[PDB]
RNA sequence: AGAACCUUACCUGGUCUUGACAUCCACGGAAGUUUUCAGAGAUGAGAAUGUGCCUUCGGGAACCGUGAGACAGGUGCUGCAUGGCUGUCGUCAGCUCGUGUUGUGAAAUGUUGGGUUAAGUCCCGCAACGAGCGCAACCCUUAUCCUUUGUUGCCAGCGGUCCGGCCGGGAACUCAAAGGAGACUGCCAGUGAUAAACUGGAGGAAGGUGGGGAUGACGUCAAGUCAUCAUGGCCCUUACGACCAGGGCUACACACGUGCUACAAUGGCGCAUACAAAGAGAAGCGACCUCGCGAGAGCAAGCGGACCUCAUAAAGUGCGUCGUAGUCCGGAUUGGAGUCUGCAACUCGACUCCAUGAAGUCGGAAUCGCUAGUAAUCGUGGAUCAGAAUGCCACGGUGAAUACGU
């Protein structure tokens, strides 16, 4: 079983994948390795006056984080448990067999 | 010298542009080199404006001025670059 | 600038005869970035002088280069209502400059078929004090002997 | 010049988000218009329960949303009868299931929004622009504001003509990016039109990301 | 650009244009005597050159 | 924006959404080369006829806060100035000024 | 028994691997003259070894990825003389002199707002 | 133009009224707003006066006006000179 | 940050009047769904079908239609009544306050002086003593190294191979991204007021603010915006509000500004062949296959993506040709024939093929940009976006010239 975890702050996806790879080590299996993956940049620029000035920005970005955790040897235990696992808000998971 | 006029809150009648080409012809005698000029005419409540800047042989001129009209502006507009202008001619023909 | 300005590059030899001078050259030569492309024509010109002089490419290329190299440049300077042109020596490494760019601009300024025949040609005509290129150096010579009694200035 | 918004300029460095969710493009101008219209909500029908800030967070196809408040009483009620009817009307229209959470504001004197606000309503009450303007940078530095600036401008005492005031006491230094400077601002409507009021209150500077 | 001028030629230089212009000795801005002897000494070779100007 | 024009835009997406089939397959046969010359001269006639507010690019993305039409951004939904007045309280996630 | 560098120049880089032999060169699974038509990247590539002559005396093996020519040429002779001076931690000092040891920095400066370029800014004339 | 396999268009509107022109014989000018519609042989013999911006003008169609679109024979502008 | 319609605020003509957009009240009718006709359409008149969910025995809840009027509505006016946001001098090194002292007083001192610095930077003096906003530092990025982790990325040593990291393996290396190490005038000479600093040297990936970004003091210009929004006042209310079709914003004796492409041989054309970076994609990016000279068409794998797709970088390089011509330079203009997006490309789209083949031979007076991975030059992507870049915002390739000096 593969599980891609992906957030905007990387403290807080640093803690997810922390997480998971305690209960994977718990319920008994063997989690290969969280492995960090190219982070994407979605910038924008925007005129900062209401009218005329065209040479007035700001320069925005948002930085997406991107984990993969895998699972070897999954135990029967383990797929419930890692299914049922409330966690941090503001951080999307993709558990998929 | 080329000339432009423009109106900031002004309709640029034929005697507003005939009046302003005949001042601004003047200019050329205190200074020969005079090449493309800009007019502006405005009107913001009761204050009559008018500024003009003018590209010359190596410079750049610029003054405004206020009158109870706008041909009274453009009178005081007159004296004033008259004066810039010879500034600037006596500080070529420095010998 | 008002200040001095630190650290010289660093030209690196040409890749064939190892020279900083000829890889100067190449630059001079050299347009919109073009290296490889200023890099042939300028050898095929060596070429061409090499196969007439025979007297070698970076020993040749040279005796051009000493035909047309000033010694006395003049600077302007405004005095009263005049301009005075005033003498000065020639820093070594400035007058390389100036030949070497004099012979780019006389050759370009020709009719030949190639770049190529241009530079060749010139480079010849400037062993024998003949082309654009070494009118120049005169002319510019011509100058700075007329107005010599302005050498001793400071101002 | 112009400056940089305080709060902007220090969002990863030292401030957080009031919005923290995740979501794809398909799903991320739909989230905020409807963050938008909760809180256009609650500020609304909350005006008079001192509200600071409205966090708001989406878990996971759900809503939870902590509204800090130095009145938290008189937003909970009679063991939480308004606070269960703004989350019966929340859920109206988040769309989904939601939540509500109380924190309390013990230093509301220490509070941008809230002394901003202060402020608003005094001239709201024709009081004098001084005394209001006064009042705040004494009550702030009393309670161990590091530093305290407050900007009021419009047409002040209802002149013909406008102008722009402002008090400073202790450090308040906007270039320095670690520095936790809190600020706010709140539009006053008078009967001369708008008085904007503008508010920086330094709590000092931190040595960690955190 | 990168890095200020020589301190002393400088002075020297500026010794020697209030020369050549003409002004006392006594307006020279240095008292760092080190600096103060490169002004008078371009002031003084200056003095030498006026005589053979016109 | 005028409330109207804030409202045709609901009335335009509405219709669009409702007629979203009839219009696809009635121009599915149009573009069918190997089809009755009867039909598709038909469907021509037909999908003229259905209500123009009904078309997909009859439509313009406006700031779904002040109505406006210019300067929208995709990502947020907004216009330009209203993204930037929100960026800076830190109501849109992750957000935040850029340096490189 | 092999001696490692990588290298850098621009966006390119060079991953080597230096062994005692007679003089054999390989990038990216081809030979010298091949890779590099340009002259000067043949130059760039061999003179750490025309320096500390050991031209003919070791044999070398390349990969690059990323950059252009002269990144990828550049970007080989500063690994070489990673690994040169790791066979032998005794010539860093002369290859030290001939300032190959140092990684250049030198990158394309971003565009930026109200630019052409980076520093090209729209012309207005005052004519 | 046009993509030739999505065959001549022309407003169905116009397209009716010039049956009961050319069946049910008549001989008045049309109005019309119809700028869009090409000119199909149907219409060769028939005044038509499509509008051009604030009035109608008459199109007299022959052989020479088929294919074109009505609108090609209103002018929308007027210029005299300077 | 993208006017055919829409957008759209304008013009012409056709309509509407508690109104297209709300709340309140009475009355009627579930909401929908499917049709014909007239009309440019708005709209008007018909026709079919339908009778729902809690309702405790009154139905309330929908959501629709008519009626009344409190109202809605206005991109109408004033940026010289305002908030908010923004340009500008200027990332210039300034601008100030408390207490003390001096002066009848406006004021002054501090903030001057000697040095120094990118810097009111630092030091030493001194009726000043202190403090604050700026300067610098904290933030992002780039340059080197180390630890942890190793798939969708990697292949040094092995073994196998359909010779394709292709396979078993390997965790080295490149790279990905979290965490650390590192540069401080710290170390060494000489100068210097036993200072502050300066000039040079060492090591080091980097040396003195290493490079680039973000960051804009008190104020100035009744600078810009009532058409983003908000808003004082004023004005319109069967019309300055609302709906619709067609047109207009794309008009052309002319003047000015910003760009693109050229005028050729450091080049045009044909064949052959190398080396990037950064970014986008969901009902979207759309391979392979078939068709077509081509724009494209049909069919339909994979991919919410370090995996799939956009999507083959170009200049470069080799071989050939043209031979200095208004040319095998240029590609404007125009005819003919198409494709695609879209209710719809006449006014007014982009692109394709065939034909046409203009001005232009390097630009008067004037005038602009740029000091290094810069200028110059070459390709690539994105936002807006049904379709519509030579503009804008980003990304790499090749890669100079010259600074004596004031
Ligand atoms: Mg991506
Ligand atoms: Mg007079
Ligand atoms: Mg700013
Ligand atoms: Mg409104
Ligand atoms: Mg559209
Ligand atoms: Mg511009
Ligand atoms: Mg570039
Ligand atoms: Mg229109
Ligand atoms: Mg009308
Ligand atoms: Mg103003
Ligand atoms: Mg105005
Ligand atoms: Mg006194
Ligand atoms: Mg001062
Ligand atoms: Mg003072
Ligand atoms: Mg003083
Ligand atoms: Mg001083
Ligand atoms: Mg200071
Ligand atoms: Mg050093
Ligand atoms: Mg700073
Ligand atoms: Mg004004
Ligand atoms: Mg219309
Ligand atoms: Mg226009
Ligand atoms: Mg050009
Ligand atoms: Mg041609
Ligand atoms: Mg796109
Ligand atoms: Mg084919
Ligand atoms: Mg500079
Ligand atoms: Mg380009």
């Amino acid at each position: 079983i593969r599980i891609r975890l992906k957030a905007f702050d990387h403290r807080l996806i640093d803690q997810a994948t922390a997480e998971i790879v305690e209960t994977a080590k718990r319920t008994g299996a063997q989690v290969r390795g969280p492995i960090p993956l190219p982070t994407r940049k979605e910038r924008f620029t925007v005129l900062i006056s209401p009218h005329v000035n065209k040479d007035a920005r700001d320069q925005y970005e948002i930085r997406t984080h991107l984990r993969l955790v895998d699972i070897v040897e999954p135990t029967e235990k383990t797929v419930d448990a890692l299914m049922r696992l409330d966690l941090a808000a503001g951080v999307d998971v993709q558990i998929s067999l | 010298m080329q000339l432009n006029i423009t109106g900031n809150n002004v309709e640029i009648t034929e005697a507003l542009r005939e009046f302003v080409t005949a001042k601004f012809a003047k200019l050329e005698q205190y200074f020969d080199r005079i090449n493309q000029v800009y007019v502006v005419l405005k009107v913001e409540k009761v204050t009559h404006t008018s500024d003009a800047t003018l590209h010359v042989n190596g410079g750049e001129i610029h003054a405004s001025a206020e009158g109870q009209d706008m041909y009274a502006a453009i009178d005081g507009l007159i004296d004033k670059l008259a004066r810039q202008l010879t500034k600037h001619k006596d500080k070529l023909k420095q010998h | 600038p008002r200040r001095r300005v630190i650290g010289q590059r660093k030209i690196l030899p040409d890749p064939k005869f190892g020279s900083e001078l000829l890889a100067k050259f190449v630059n001079i030569l050299m347009v919109d970035g073009k290296k490889s492309t200023a890099e042939s024509i300028v050898y095929s010109a060596l070429e061409t002088l090499a196969q007439r002089s025979g007297k070698s490419e970076l020993e040749a290329f040279e005796v051009a280069l000493e035909n047309v190299r000033p010694t006395v440049e003049v600077k302007s300077r405004r005095v009263g209502g005049s301009t005075y042109q005033v003498p000065v020596e020639v820093r070594p490494v400035r007058r390389n400059a100036l030949a070497m760019r004099w012979i780019v601009e006389a050759a370009r300024k020709r009719g030949d078929k190639s770049m190529a025949l241009r530079l060749a040609n010139e480079l010849s005509d400037a062993a024998e004090n003949k082309g654009t290129a070494v009118k120049k150096r005169e002319d510019v010579h011509r100058m700075a002997e007329a107005n010599k009694a302005f050498a001793h200035y400071r101002w | 010049g112009q400056k940089v918004h305080p709060n902007g300029i220090r969002l990863g460095i030292v401030k957080p988000w009031n919005s923290t969710w995740f979501a794809n493009t398909k799903e991320f101008a739909d989230n905020l218009d409807s963050d938008f219209k909760v809180r256009q909500y609650l500020t609304k029908e909350l005006a008079k329960a001192s509200v600071s800030r409205i966090v708001i967070e989406r878990p996971a196809k759900s809503i939870r949303v902590t509204i800090h408040t130095a009145r938290p009483g008189i937003v909970i009620g009679k063991k939480g009868e308004d606070v269960e009817k703004l989350r019966k009307v929340v859920a109206d229209i988040a769309g989904v299931p939601a939540q509500i959470n109380i924190a309390e504001v013990r230093k509301p004197e220490l509070d941008a929004k809230l002394v901003a606000d202060s402020i608003t309503s005094q001239l709201e009450r024709r009081v004098m622009f001084r005394r209001a303007m006064k009042r705040a940078v004494q009550n702030a530095m009393r309670l161990g504001a590091k530093g305290i600036k407050v900007e009021v401008s419009g047409r002040l005492g209802g002149a013909e003509i406008a102008r722009t005031e402002w008090y400073r006491e202790g450090r308040v230094p906007l270039h320095t990016l670690r520095a936790d400077i809190d600020y706010n601002t709140s539009e006053a409507h008078t009967t001369y039109g708008v008085i904007g009021v503008k508010v920086w209150i330094f709590k000092g500077e931190i040595l960690g990301g955190m | 650009k990168r890095q200020k001028r020589d301190r002393l030629e400088r002075a020297h230089q500026r010794g020697y244009q209030a020369g050549i212009a003409g002004r006392s000795k006594e307006m020279c801005p240095y008292q760092t005597l080190n600096q103060r002897s490169q002004w008078l000494g371009g002031w003084r070779e200056a003095m030498a050159d006026r005589v053979v100007m016109a | 924006a005028k409330q109207s024009m804030k409202a045709r835009e609901v009335k335009r997406v509405a219709l669009a959404d409702k007629y979203f089939a009839k219009r696809a397959e009635l121009k599915a046969i149009i573009s069918d080369v190997n089809a009755s010359d009867e039909d598709r001269w038909n469907a021509v006639l037909k999908l003229q006829t259905l209500p123009r507010d009904s078309s997909p690019s009859r439509q313009r993305n406006r700031c779904r806060q002040t109505g406006r039409p210019h300067g929208f951004l995709r990502k947020f939904g907004l216009s330009r100035i209203k993204v930037r007045e929100a960026a800076m309280r830190g109501e849109i996630p992750g957000l935040k000024k850029a340096s490189w | 028994n092999q001696y490692y560098g990588t290298g850098r120049r621009k966006s390119s880089a060079a991953r080597v691997f230096i062994k005692p032999g007679n003089g054999k060169i390989v990038i990216n699974q081809r030979s010298l003259e091949q890779y590099f038509g340009r002259e000067t990247a043949r130059m760039v590539v061999r003179q750490p070894l025309e320096l500390v002559d050991m031209v003919e005396k070791l044999d070398l093996y390349i990969t690059v990825k990323g950059g252009g020519i002269s990144g990828q040429a550049g970007a080989i002779r500063h690994g070489i003389t990673r690994a040169l001076m790791e066979y032998d931690e005794s010539l860093r000092s002369e290859l030290r002199k001939a300032g190959f040891v140092t990684r250049d920095a030198r990158q394309v400066e971003r565009k930026k707002v109200g630019l052409r370029k980076a520093r090209r800014r729209p012309q207005f004339s005052k004519r | 133009p046009r993509s030739l396999k999505k065959g001549p268009f022309i407003d169905l509107h116009l397209l009716k009224k010039v049956e009961k022109a050319v069946e049910s014989g008549d001989k008045k000018p049309l109005r019309t707003w119809s700028r869009r519609s090409t000119i199909f042989p149907n219409m060769i013999g028939l005044t038509i006066a499509v509008h051009n911006g604030r009035q109608h003008v008459p199109v007299f169609v022959t052989d020479e006006m088929v294919g074109h679109k009505l609108g090609e024979f209103a002018p929308t502008r007027t210029y005299r000179g300077h």
